């Protein structure tokens, strides 16, 4: 019944960090390098920690999605990180999520033999939510407000208008 | 009840896909036979029902 | 154990996450602490966990 993006976490107050991240693996119309416009990729955390608390005061439940990169090896994680370390826990209301650094190659898509896997979680209105990173972390954020109605329908999977 | 079309499971659970398949096929047997004979025994009772005005006039 | 009663047992255990390596320290001093509960033929493995949590 309700559905709205919105702002949910001001990137600009990490420091010694760099968000904004992009990648070629997702172009703009035009062609080049771009990233997931609700997702925010922090890399260059050099095993330094942050930290992120937030608190649903919105009248409707707030779902927020993030993902977890697991690089291909010890040089591709200190490029992107500059330490061999990285690990997210995001408590929503009373669930924990740890997320522990993975290193592993797997087989190349888009130029990639890395993964960003993603997940997401729902804060209920007057719940909290709350970030710990030390890397590895693509941050939600953007999030979407929304109201829930009881008659469930699904997708229609069909390609006319 | 409000239909729904919301029968997907992840790709390793399989099982509970069939499940819900034979769930449907289940319900579809249920009304398809419910239905023919309905329709059989209404249109016999129907046509009893014109039979019994006429004798009645 | 061998239950050598006439009816079936049901046994509840749990296992200790910890939130540093203090922590870890002061309840069973040593960076380690690994449970196996073998059932039947079931094998359940706990290693040791050690992440600060809310
Ligand atoms: C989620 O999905 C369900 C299922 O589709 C929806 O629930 C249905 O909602 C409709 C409308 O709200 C219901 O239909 C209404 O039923 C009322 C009760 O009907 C009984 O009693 C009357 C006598 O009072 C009998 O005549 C009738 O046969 C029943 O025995 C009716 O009073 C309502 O009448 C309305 O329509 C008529 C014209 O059709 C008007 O003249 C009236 O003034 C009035 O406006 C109506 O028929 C239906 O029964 C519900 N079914 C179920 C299974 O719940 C949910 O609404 C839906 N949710 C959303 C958000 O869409
Ligand atoms: C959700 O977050 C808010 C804000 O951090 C928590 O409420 C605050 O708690 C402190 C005490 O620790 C008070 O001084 C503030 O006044 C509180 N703020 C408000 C707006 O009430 C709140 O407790 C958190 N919820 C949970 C379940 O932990």
């Amino acid at each position: 019944d309700h559905f709205r993006k919105e702002k949910i976490i001001d990137m600009t107050r990490f420091s010694d960090v760099t968000t904004n991240n992009v990648d070629s693996a997702c172009p703009y119309d035009t062609n080049g390098a771009s990233f997931y416009r609700n997702l925010n990729w922090v890399q260059q955390n050099k095993g330094k920690q942050l930290i992120f608390h937030y608190q649903n005061s919105e009248n409707n439940p707030l779902l927020i999605i993030w993902g977890v990169h697991q690089t291909s090896n010890a040089a591709e994680q200190n490029t992107y990180y500059g330490s061999q370390t990285g690990s997210t826990t995001i408590t929503i209301g009373e669930e924990t999520n740890t997320y522990p650094l993975v290193i592993s190659e797997s087989s190349i898509l888009n130029g990639h033999s890395d993964r960003i896997n993603y997940f997401w979680g729902v804060v209920n209105p007057n719940q909290n939510f709350s970030i710990v990173s030390t890397g590895n972390f693509i941050w939600p954020e953007y999030g979407y407000f929304f109201q829930k109605t009881t008659n469930i329908s699904g997708i229609i999977k069909s390609s006319e208008k | 009840q409000f239909e729904s079309t919301a029968k997907e499971f992840n790709k390793i659970e399989m099982r509970i896909k069939h499940l819900s398949d034979r769930v449907d096929d289940g319900f579809l047997d249920v009304w398809s036979y419910n239905a023919e004979l309905l329709v059989l025994l209404e249109n016999e009772r129907t046509l009893d029902f014109h039979d019994a005005n006429v004798n009645n006039l």
